[PDB]
């Protein structure tokens, strides 16, 4: 699966064994709670952005959702547990957000990595760790 | 024990058909003051010692960033509300999201108009209510028209902003 944009000569072929050793521009942990959203500054139309998930319990198990001109084209393969799974523009600034927010459960912790091509490579501008735990401190 | 939550109080003037530039706001945490807003300086600021010394400066990068795309939206609402009678008219958005002892969560939001509620959306169920009077639904069509013209993402995008947020802050402390 491509990533990135063809307008700008920066398209990058996914690999989804590379993830978990690039180095994110943000990475945080969240316990009892999996709210990604993910902050794009100028995205083209045509730039295909998105979100990898890889399962706490099976580094080899990823899923993903991707995004562009403003549509979702690709859903998480299992979207029972989403509760939203979707972008949307800022009107005040031009930036997309992308926003993951599922049910924790056994199924849906592990590493969320909002995705971007830059000069052909994979980057990862923002990373989330999810684990179970009580929501209610 | 009583749920967390995150309020946000949102306030914007007309008079003469002019939507006055800016608006007001501030917020609350679990139901103390933690945020003001400067409406000249255009900045979100900490209210309270425990927020200028406990929460990272960040918070208020964010919140100015959030709180301006908030308050042009309702000024944007303010514009579209048929109202022709001089005077100072007021349009006021109140938002909450909660967490509570069982970790379930409920968020929603609330519009008055001249100090009258209006309008109420369950941002976790997009379900609107809207209290019955001729005046309230009169403002309520007017407003979920010029809505209309992504709606479900919109609103839970609100809804989990709110709620990242909230986890954050109660983190902090
Ligand atoms: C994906 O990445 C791994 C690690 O660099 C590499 O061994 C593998 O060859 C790559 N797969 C493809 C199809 O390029
Ligand atoms: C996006 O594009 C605008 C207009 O060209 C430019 O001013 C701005 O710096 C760009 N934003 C970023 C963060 O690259
Ligand atoms: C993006 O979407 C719009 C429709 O909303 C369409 O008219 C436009 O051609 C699309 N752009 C591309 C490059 O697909
Ligand atoms: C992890 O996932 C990979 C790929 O599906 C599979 O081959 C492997 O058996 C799994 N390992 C475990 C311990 O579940
Ligand atoms: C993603 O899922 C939604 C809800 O089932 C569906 O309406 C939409 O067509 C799906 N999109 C794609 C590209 O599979
Ligand atoms: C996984 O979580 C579900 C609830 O989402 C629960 O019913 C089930 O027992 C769990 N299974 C394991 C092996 O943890």
């Amino acid at each position: 699966v491509d990533l990135g944009s063809k307008s700008s000569n920066s398209t990058c072929r996914l690999n989804v064994t590379e993830l978990a050793s690039i180095h994110p521009g943000e990475t945080w942990t969240l316990h009892g709670m999996c709210i990604s959203i993910c902050y794009y500054e100028n995205v083209t139309e045509d730039e295909i952005i998105g979100v990898a998930f890889t399962w706490q319990h099976n580094e080899s198990v990823v899923d993903l959702w991707l995004y562009q001109n403003d549509t979702v084209i690709r859903n998480f393969s299992d979207i029972t547990t989403n509760i939203l799974q979707d972008g949307l523009k800022m009107r005040t600034v031009p930036v997309t957000k992308l926003y993951t927010s599922r049910m924790v459960t056994n199924l849906t912790v592990g590493r969320y990595d909002c995705l971007r091509c830059e000069n052909g490579t994979t980057k990862i501008i923002e990373r989330l760790y999810v684990r179970l735990g009580s929501l209610y401190p | 024990m009583e749920p967390h939550s995150l309020r946000y109080n949102l306030m914007v003037l007309s008079q003469d058909e002019s939507v006055q530039s800016g608006f007001l706001a501030e917020g609350h945490l679990d139901g103390q003051p933690f945020l003001r807003y400067d409406r000249q300086k255009r900045r979100a600021k900490p209210q309270g010692q425990w927020a200028e010394d406990v929460l990272g400066a960040e918070t208020w990068d964010t919140e100015t960033e959030d709180l301006t795309e908030n308050g042009q939206d309702l000024r944007r609402t303010l514009t579209h509300i048929k109202d022709q009678k001089g005077g100072l008219h007021s349009l006021q958005e109140i938002r909450v999201c909660e967490i509570h002892e069982d970790s379930s969560t409920r968020g929603s939001r609330h519009f008055y108009y001249n100090g009258e509620l209006f309008l109420s959306q369950n941002l976790e169920t997009q379900e609107s209510t809207v209290p019955q009077s001729s005046r309230a639904q009169t403002l309520a069509m007017n407003v979920t028209n010029f809505w209309k013209e992504k709606t479900k993402t919109h609103y839970r995008a609100m809804q989990a902003d709110c709620l990242q947020k909230l986890q954050r802050y109660l983190k902090s402390g």
